[PDB]
């Protein structure tokens, strides 16, 4: 997972569940890389599925 | 099964938008974006219970797909969890909605705005939304928003969430039901 063409506006509704080094299990791939952007590239992926 | 309800495909998970019909063939309307590449769908995670397998898929540009019902015996509510629906009306700014989904649950707030464009980045772009101050989450997406007992439209997208708020766009299910010549009941 690449977040380079983010931050986007919107994103979608589906659940395709990935963990962030945070230990949020974030919905899907957009909104894993719209925080990824609002946290100033300090947040990253963990493993993919739920934490 | 009714509409809010999750619904799995090889991919993901979903929620039902309304169950529709023609004739005597039934089938349940959700997001193009969820019908996308997506053949067979399930009503549980474990996979074990058919529901339909996907007969249409629209997105982007519009947002909805419909899938045609082979499970035989699991019932088919028309209605969005308890709420009975009984036709569809078209979304007009100031109207109070409702919003049902399998992450969230049920959900309310306003129609703020019509014929909107939403980009979804990567040439994915859906025009002629309906605008909205009803937040959704992921897993949220194909469920029904609706007015009292009526449909009005079917999530696709949007920004925030329901802890602080957001923003969430709805494709209007008009046009779906036109398109494939389906009605709700």
């Amino acid at each position: 997972v690449d977040c380079s063409e983010y931050p986007k506006p919107a994103c979608t509704h589906e659940y395709r569940p990935l963990c962030g080094s945070d230990n949020k299990t974030y919905g899907n791939k957009c909104n894993f890389c719209n925080a990824v952007v609002e946290s100033n590239g300090t947040l990253t992926l963990s493993h993919f599925g739920k934490c | 099964i009714s509409g809010g309800d999750a619904i799995y495909s090889s991919t993901g998970r979903c929620s039902l938008g309304f169950n529709v019909r023609s004739g005597s063939t039934y089938y349940f309307l959700t997001a193009g974006h969820c019908t996308d590449g997506a053949t067979t769908w399930w009503a549980n995670s474990a996979r074990t219970t058919v529901l339909g397998t996907t007969s249409g898929s629209s997105f982007p540009n519009n947002d909805y797909g419909i899938v045609r019902y082979t499970n035989t015996t699991i019932p088919k509510d028309g209605t969005v969890g308890g709420q009975d629906i009984t036709s569809a009306a078209n979304a007009t700014v100031g109207m109070a909605v409702t919003r049902r989904g399998s992450t969230t649950g049920t959900h309310s707030g306003s129609v703020t705005a019509l014929n909107a464009t939403v980009n979804y980045g990567g040439g994915d772009v859906v025009y002629g939304m309906i605008r909205t101050n009803v937040c959704a989450e992921p897993g949220d997406s194909g469920g029904p928003l609706y007015s009292g007992t009526r449909a009005i439209g079917l999530t696709s997208g949007g920004s925030g969430n329901c802890s602080s708020g957001g923003t969430t766009f709805f494709q209007p299910v008009t046009e779906a039901l036109s398109a494939y010549g389906v009605s709700v009941y």
